């Protein structure tokens, strides 16, 4: 849950994108929300 | 500069 944010969509593209959906909000995030 | 990601219906990617 830490490595991963719990209710977040963790997937990684090999094209080199990594993006994280937020399950609760209904939000798309570029930038990894552990950094902010 | 980012392409358009994932959409948030259900699963981004197959």
């Amino acid at each position: 849950d830490v490595p991963l944010p719990a209710g977040w969509e963790m997937a990684k593209t090999s094209s080199g994108q990594r993006y994280f959906l937020n399950h609760i909000d209904q939000t798309t995030t570029w930038q990894d929300p552990r950094k902010a | 500069g980012e392409s358009p990601p994932p959409p948030y219906s259900r699963y981004p990617m197959d």
